[PDB]
């Protein structure tokens, strides 16, 4: 059984759900395919916010139905992250969150790749494997974020002259992200650029893994 | 203004630590890169060797 | 311990600037290393092609 979930902006997602499922199960599927935690999403049907615990059959959901996702402005737990600069970040976290999940939330908020982030809580650096309850980080506690000069993966680009630049990249990154980094380090608008690797050129939709762009690979830049 | 200062100092100490950590990372990458350059160097060495021997064979046979 | 704090503070800011500069220099040298690797790969391809051409000439034109 397929169900539709649309946001107010127009985005749709399709979920396989059984009528016996509770709204919590659907919110879990939405975070699975969305990342948005359940304490920040409210599901809407024909005008009303469906209440957790009740099943889809309590609301006459059959196949082809359409629910609406609405994001909350907050969840139930927030912590504060201070930088060396003077900016403080109120980060929404779940208590069951791993430090890598927290760093991914920091990435969604401010953009830093998580392998360029180190988090301190009362002197101790936080291993990515541990969770917040391991370090007993409670709500409204303060962490220190220090940023690296580099992540784990860098690539090379040959500019319009023969000169080489280096890019901080993730295999996750799409060629639009790479073109944006080239713009930030070179000033060419992304659609004035063509990227060539192994004689092929890279469309702006597929990631660097799709082209097996490994670490220290050398791309060539062309103007269009 | 004495506690904002100490917190900036601890933040700066951790910043220095992570910066020299990244420096050692880049140095390790450069070391392995130098290794790969040496591999390529030996390759071009043997290629130049066979080029010169085929050259002398050609020049002798003509 | 008040001027000690500001003095160590400014010293640490200077140290982060200095370490960032050293990192920039190491990344520079890494980039140049990669450029050398690129030209060595070009040399490899060229020399292999030349070896092929001369091996063919050799075994062909002379018995």
């Amino acid at each position: 059984m397929q169900i539709f979930v649309k946001t107010l902006t127009g985005k749709t997602i399709t979920l396989e759900v059984e009528p016996s499922d509770t709204i919590e199960n659907v919110k879990a599927k939405i975070q699975d395919k969305e990342g948005i935690p359940p304490d920040q999403q409210r599901l809407i049907f024909a005008g009303k916010q469906l209440e957790d615990g009740r099943t889809l059959s309590d609301y006459n959901i059959q196949k082809e139905s359409t629910l609406h996702l609405v994001l909350r402005l907050r969840g139930g737990m927030q912590i504060f992250v201070k930088t060396l600069t003077g900016k403080t970040i109120t980060l929404e976290v779940e208590p069951s969150d791993t430090i890598e999940n927290v760093k991914a939330k920091i990435q969604d908020k401010e953009g830093i790749p998580p392998d360029q982030q180190r988090l301190i809580f009362a002197g101790k650096q936080l291993e990515d494997g541990r969770t917040l309850s391991d370090y007993n980080i409670q709500k409204e506690s303060t962490l220190h974020l220090v940023l690296r000069l580099r992540g784990g993966m860098q690539i090379f680009v040959k500019t319009l002259t023969g000169k080489t630049i280096t890019l901080e990249v993730e295999p996750s990154d799409t060629i639009e992200n790479v073109k944006a980094k080239i713009q930030d380090k070179e000033g060419i608008p992304p659609d004035q650029q063509r990227l060539i690797f192994a004689g092929k050129q890279l469309e702006d939709g597929r990631t660097l893994s799709d082209y097996n762009i490994q670490k220290e690979s050398t791309l060539h830049l062309v103007l269009r | 203004r004495k506690q904002e200062l100490v917190t900036q100092n601890e933040l700066l100490k951790q910043q220095v630590k992570i910066f020299e950590e990244d420096f050692q990372r880049e140095r390790s990458d450069r070391e392995r890169m130098n290794e790969e350059k040496e591999e390529l160097k030996k390759q071009v060495e043997k290629l130049q060797a066979q080029v010169t021997l085929s050259n002398t064979q050609l020049k002798a046979f003509k």
